[PDB]
């Protein structure tokens, strides 16, 4: 199978970059987008090999590939791999976001930069495990290994303006609140395990085995809490978000982080591939709290973004605001909300990479990253502000980028089974305009506001160009035609959704 | 109102009471042996006292 | 004959004033001294054990006990010369400079 | 029992290293000879490490009614004999800048050993008491080793001043066994009680004053408050086996009583370690996140660790992997702890008076040590228990036995005890890679003594790095050595 190699070349690729740095410190960059080229290559050709558009749900579980290997045999632990057409749309990409992390920290051709390029490696290896993971232990590891390759490069390589002590200070505050979140989930998926052997005779760590293992209400609700507090650290799900702002803004300026390490959905992933089979009944009962905590999040999210100053921030609560939508889609049952929450899933990796992107190229030019300190920009540049707007008319959810899909689909499934919730949530689609058109209002538009901007700056590279260009092309065809995306995921999504349902009833 | 993120800082009294527990638990670590030998003494006491209350 | 409960407290109260000694005086001296009433006084409450049970262990604890109490009291009183020598001081008190 | 042929090939370990002692001894007394003496120390402890394959296979047998070597008394021999060797290839660089008798710390790190073997096959009352003091009374001049240096001798004065307290309250404890018991050995112990007498009040208390004992010796609350003073004031290869050969080899003789005793299943015992284990868990993170001394932040961590492990021994009379997770476990603290005390003495070697013990001199290590810094880092995520090292495979198992033995509270405060220590771990980590332009940093030794307790720390990373992605490999050994039951 190829499963395996989707986890080993981007691994294999960051020791050759820290070992390739001896032939200079401008090779480690081609080594890593190599790595990342062919692990994206990988992952087309799955696709292009795996009929998702012609398979029919068959029922959970259903694998269009899989790997096992024994890795502890005591424990029942093996490295078990499987692709769905939901984990084929989050390989795919990881590797392009994966490609464009490597491309954003071209111009960093500092001494140590091979160390650099192994960590983001890593990262993107660790990313692709969580995805392909149906061993429960191996689906922990991997949640838990990628976050110290992200915590040295927060605290090493993080925003060149901040010191080392606010560097430091967000990458220990990211650590803390994600590694804590894992560990809460390895005493559920423990506890999962010997509810299975009591309640059965079998020690097994793999998903299939324990999709139906009788338990409790009691039980069954404390297990899913537990998984929850991992899938609500890493969505964020308010009030658990804290760590996502500063994260962003000590981050690498360029964005590498953020796209590799924190625009990939594994917790979204998480709870539809895991919660809401293992525990179905759970997630039923907990569906009014976790919308309301969607909800929540819309509004304070959008709330927050407006009173940001720094753009990066801003665009950091954006994503709190906009990820509370597909929480509350996860918990309707809906198909129409499910496939709406992937369209969203990968169109706000895309929307958001574009603005990540853009918010670094800016500072290279000004060297600032407060808005205070811009203004009529638009004037001073030649692409940077144009596709800013274009990325946050996406933002917003303009139709025809993409983000619209997503965002309706789930509210026109919501509505069907709670309509109050959706009523109340499509009002955050007034909240998202004003701070989007803040942000462009703020920035590009009106008088400069400090001398930097008040001269003209440097034009985007065709590299920068290519890298942005891209997400606008990915983005407006997602708008005009996202049927060969839902055709892929349909599938998968149709399984967990009649799972749920049927097993609730 | 909500401009300094109010929830994150109701998110971190776990980390203000941790840090004021370090401090006052860091206050028995005087170098004072006599003090050190009282300790043994005390918990000796308490282990004791435990074992015959849940015997 | 001798209740056994009667000997194990004549121990008990003499290892409770050992450790009084122990914390209630500032000089090492004096602290060392207690130490040697608190070994001496469970070496007795072996002997009072083997006693009642008319066997030789606990006179062979004794011994390892008393094998122990004289290693100790030699490396004990080492460490007194040497804060004396160097302090001129035996007050344990001033012995508290690592803290914190 | 008597000592039979047979008998004699199982105490291989114990005749070894003890004859090793004496030729030692009498090579000093011939002529002091750093060198020599130091190589003649090191090649009888690997001999003993060797003849545990000839032990192997004799089998399980016990010696006297003393000692009973099995499986488990092979494991923990190979632990304290490992921690031995790597404290003599620490101290050669070391005791180099020791303008003083240096023979005769050979001396005394060879009869610790000899304590933790002892505690290592011990079966009986007066086994345990001796082997402590065997550990414990070389120890006493090894943490004063540097008598000249002021907190040298304050650690050696607060050390042997407690551990003399601590083994009258383990004498007395014993003592009050034996009244109701009448027989010294594990087995023995509470086994003439009848069904439900099992709380016989004298023999509760019998245990509580040995807890006091051993608790101190294991540095668990509220025995605790030396364990930064001595661990700091001790040499740095003296902390290297205080933190190391003396707990591993009386947790396990810690095991072997409460698994071979019948009272051991008291609910009040448990209970009161339950609370102990709590306390540790939590007072020791929270004591070490404000330390800049790295010696005192290891002993506060040496704390919580000792925390974790007593969570298996509350779950000893629940399941069976409870003697599995705390071989894995102290292989993993042992290979952890050798690489952080370690890397501190190499940097503090040759002895030059204070040792480099201030967060301070390690702000930038890696500009200056590259391969010290990288092992830190490795060892410092192992303590924290970080999925990709030895140290998280450790934490797996205590969490897995405290989940199948329901104690929610102790899983829970191990949860809470992780996520405190995280912030203290990654802050020593990360400080390594930061740029310290000031450099009061001495320059490295360059003789192949002080460059063979560099391939120790690295070794010892290398397999933390390596069983913390494939672990079989070491569980398959740990289940192999169980206890005679
Ligand atoms: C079930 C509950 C709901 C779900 C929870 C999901 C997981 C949440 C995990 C995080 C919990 C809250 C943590 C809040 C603080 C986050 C950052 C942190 O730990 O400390 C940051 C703080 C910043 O200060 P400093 O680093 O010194 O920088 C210079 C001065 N500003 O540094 C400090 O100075 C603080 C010093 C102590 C830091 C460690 C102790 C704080 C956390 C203790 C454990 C809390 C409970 C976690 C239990 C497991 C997860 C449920
Ligand atoms: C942050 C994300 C994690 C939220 C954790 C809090 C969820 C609380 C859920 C709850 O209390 O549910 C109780 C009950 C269903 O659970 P059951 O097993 O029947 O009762 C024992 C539950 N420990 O169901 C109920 O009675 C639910 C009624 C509402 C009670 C909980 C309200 C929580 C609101 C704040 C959430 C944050
Ligand atoms: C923060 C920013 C402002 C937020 C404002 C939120 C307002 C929330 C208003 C909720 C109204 C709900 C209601 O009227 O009841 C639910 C209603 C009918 O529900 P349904 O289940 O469809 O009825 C049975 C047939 N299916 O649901 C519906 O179908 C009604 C849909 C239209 C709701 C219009 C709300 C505004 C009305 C004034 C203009
Ligand atoms: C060929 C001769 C010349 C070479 C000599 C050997 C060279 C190397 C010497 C150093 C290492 C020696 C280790 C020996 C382990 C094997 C011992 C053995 O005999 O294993 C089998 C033994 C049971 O044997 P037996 O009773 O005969 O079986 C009857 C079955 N019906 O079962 C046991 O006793 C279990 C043994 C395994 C558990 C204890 C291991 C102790 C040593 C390691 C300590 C450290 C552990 C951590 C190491 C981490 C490494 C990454
Ligand atoms: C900082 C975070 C720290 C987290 C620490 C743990 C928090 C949760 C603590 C739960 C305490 C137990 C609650 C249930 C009552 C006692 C257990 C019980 O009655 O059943 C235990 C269950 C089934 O097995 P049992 O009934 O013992 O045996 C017969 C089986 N027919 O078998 C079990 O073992 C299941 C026990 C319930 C689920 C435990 C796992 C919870 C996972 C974390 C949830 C966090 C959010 C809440
Ligand atoms: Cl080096």
């Amino acid at each position: 199978m190829l499963l395996p190699w989707l986890i080993l070349i981007p691994f294999i690729g960051g020791f050759l970059c820290w070992q390739t740095e001896r032939f200079g410190v401008k090779v480690p960059r081609w080594i890593a987008l190599i790595t990342m080229g062919l692990t994206l290559a990988l992952s087309l050709q799955l696709w292009l090999q795996g009929g998702y558009s012609l398979t029919q749900s068959a029922g959970i579980p259903q694998w269009q590939s899989e790997f096992d290997m024994p890795w502890i045999p005591r424990f029942g632990i093996s490295i078990h791999l499987a692709i769905d057409g939901l984990s084929l749309l989050m390989v795919v990409l990881t590797g392009l976001l994966g490609v464009l992390a490597v491309l954003c920290s071209w111009k960093e051709i500092e001494k140590y930069q091979g160390f650099f390029h192994l960590n983001l490696m890593w990262i993107l290896g660790g990313v692709i495990g969580v995805f392909l993971a149906i061993d429960m232990f191996l689906f922990f590891f991997f949640w838990e290994m990628m976050l110290v390759p992200m915590y040295f490069l927060i605290a090493l390589w993080g925003h060149k303006a901040s010191d080392g002590k606010t560097r430091i200070t967000a990458a220990t505050k990211f650590f803390i609140y994600t590694q804590a979140s894992g560990l809460v989930m390895l005493i559920a998926i423990l506890a999962l395990v010997f509810v299975h052997y009591n309640a059965t005779g079998v020690w097994t760590f793999n998903y299939e085995e324990l999709l139906n293992t009788p338990m409790s209400s009691g039980v069954e609700y404390l297990l899913m809490l537990g998984f929850f507090i991992a899938f609500a650290v890493k969505m964020p799900v308010v009030p658990l978000h804290g760590w996502l702002p500063d994260a962003h803004s000590q981050a690498p300026t360029a964005g590498s982080v953020d796209l590799a390490g924190i625009l990939l959905k594994t917790a979204a992933y998480g709870l539809l591939r895991f919660s809401l089979p293992l525990f179905p009944n759970a997630s039923a009962e907990f569906a009014p709290i976790a919308m309301w905590l969607g909800v929540i999040g819309i509004f304070y999210g959008a709330w927050m973004a407006f009173a940001q100053t720094d753009i990066k921030r801003l665009i950091a609560y954006t994503s709190v605001s906009h990820m509370g939508f597909v929480l509350i889609a996860i918990y309707t049952g809906s198909q129409l909300a499910y496939q709406g929450a992937v369209i969203q899933m990968i169109a706000h990796g895309l929307s958001a990479a574009g603005l990540f992107i853009l918010c670094g190229q800016l500072y290279e030019r000004i060297h600032t990253r407060d808005m205070r300190m811009m203004g009529g920009l638009w004037s001073k540049m030649k692409w940077l502000p144009a596709l800013s707007l274009f990325f946050a008319v996406a933002t917003l959810g303009m139709p025809g980028t993409g983000n619209f899909v997503g965002e309706f689909m789930i509210l026109f499934g919501s509505f069907q089974v709670v309509p109050v919730i959706t009523v109340i949530s499509t009002f955050g689609l007034v909240f998202a305009s004003v701070y989007s058109l803040a942000m462009l209002h703020r920035a590009y538009f009106g008088k400069a506001k400090s001398q930097i901007a008040s001269q003209e700056l440097p034009g985007m590279s065709l590299r920068e160009l290519f890298m942005i260009l891209l997400l606008v092309v990915l983005l407006v065809l997602l708008g005009f035609y996202p049927q060969p995306i839902l055709d892929t995921s349909h599938s998968a999504i149709g399984n967990i959704q009649q799972w749920f349902v049927n097993s609730v009833t | 109102l909500l401009k300094r993120d109010p929830l994150n800082s109701m998110m971190n009294i776990p980390a203000v009471l941790s840090r004021f527990a370090g401090k006052g638990l860091l206050l028995s670590e005087n170098g004072y042996l006599r003090w050190y030998v009282a300790s043994m003494s005390i918990g000796a006491v308490v282990v004791l006292a435990l074992l015959m209350v849940l015997r | 004959m001798i209740p056994l409960q009667h000997g194990l407290i004549l121990a008990a109260i003499l290892f409770v004033l050992g450790l009084t000694g122990l914390v209630i005086r500032r000089n090492l001296l004096f602290m060392l001294i207690g130490l040697e009433i608190m070994i001496n006084a469970s070496a007795l409450a072996f002997v009072v054990a083997g006693s009642y049970w008319g066997q030789t262990d606990g006179q062979v604890m004794y011994i390892l006990a008393i094998s122990l109490a004289a290693a100790e009291a030699s490396i004990g009183l080492a460490l007194l010369l040497q804060l004396h020598r160097r302090r001129q001081n035996l007050n344990i008190d001033s012995v508290s400079e690592m803290r914190g | 029992m008597t000592i039979t042929p047979q008998n004699l090939i199982a105490l291989l370990p114990l005749l070894i290293v003890g004859l090793t002692v004496v030729v030692v001894m009498l090579s000093i007394a011939w002529r002091r000879n750093h060198f020599l003496n130091a190589t003649l120390s090191v090649i009888g402890l690997n001999a003993a490490l060797v003849s545990l394959w000839f032990v192997g296979q004799a089998g399980a047998m016990d010696v006297t009614p003393l000692m009973r070597v099995d499986g488990f008394a092979m494991l923990y021999t190979g632990l304290v004999l490992l921690a031995s060797l790597a404290t003599c290839t620490f101290a050669y660089p070391w005791l180099e800048g020791y303008n003083d008798n240096k023979d005769e710390f050979y001396l005394l790190v060879l009869i610790a050993a000899l304590g933790g073997i002892l505690l290592a096959n011990a079966n009986h009352l007066a086994s345990l008491f001796l082997g402590i003091e065997l550990i414990s009374l070389p120890l006493f001049g090894l943490v004063g080793y540097a008598f000249r240096q002021k907190r040298s001798l304050e650690a050696s004065i607060k050390y042997t001043i407690l551990s003399a307290a601590a083994s009258s309250f383990l004498l007395f404890g014993m003592a009050l066994v034996y009244a109701q018991s009448g027989d010294l050995s594990f087995v023995a112990l509470g086994k003439n009680l009848g069904d439900g007498m099992l709380n016989e009040p004298l023999l509760l208390a019998g245990f509580g004053l040995m807890i006091v004992g051993l608790g101190f010796k294991l540095s668990l609350v509220p025995f605790h408050l030396w364990t930064p003073d001595v661990y700091q004031g001790a040499p740095a290869p003296v902390s290297t086996f205080l933190a190391t050969a003396s707990k591993i080899a009386i947790f396990g003789v810690v095991m072997r009583l409460f698994l071979y005793a019948p009272v051991g299943d008291s609910e009040a015992i448990r209970v009161v370690l339950a609370i102990i284990a709590f306390a540790s868990i939590i007072f020791g993170n929270l004591m070490a996140l404000s330390q800049t001394n790295i010696k005192r932040l290891l002993g506060y961590s040496s704390i919580s660790h000792l925390g974790y492990l007593l969570v298996a021994l509350i779950a000893l009379q629940t399941g069976e992997m409870s003697m599995e997770a705390v071989g894995v476990y102290l292989a993993g603290y042992l290979f952890s702890s050798l690489g952080a005390f370690g890397v501190v003495s190499l940097m503090s070697s040759p002895y030059r008076g204070p040792d480099a013990d201030s967060l301070f001199s390690y702000r930038g290590l890696f500009w200056h040590r590259p391969i010290l810094a990288a092992v830190m880092t490795v060892m410092m995520l192992s303590l924290a228990g970080i999925p990709m090292t030895l140290g998280f495979i450790g934490k797996f198992y205590v969490l897995a036995v405290g989940v199948q033995a329901h104690l929610w509270w102790l899983v829970g405060a191990v949860v809470v005890g992780s996520a405190i220590g995280l912030y203290y771990y990654l802050r020593v980590a990360v400080s390594l890679y930061l740029h310290a332009p000031e450099q009061p940093g001495r320059d490295a030794p360059s003789n192949w003594q002080y460059s063979a307790g560099g391939i120790v720390v690295l070794i010892s990373a290398l397999l933390v790095l390596v069983l913390g992605v494939w672990p079989q490999p070491l569980i398959s050994i740990v289940r192999l050595a169980m206890p005679l039951m």
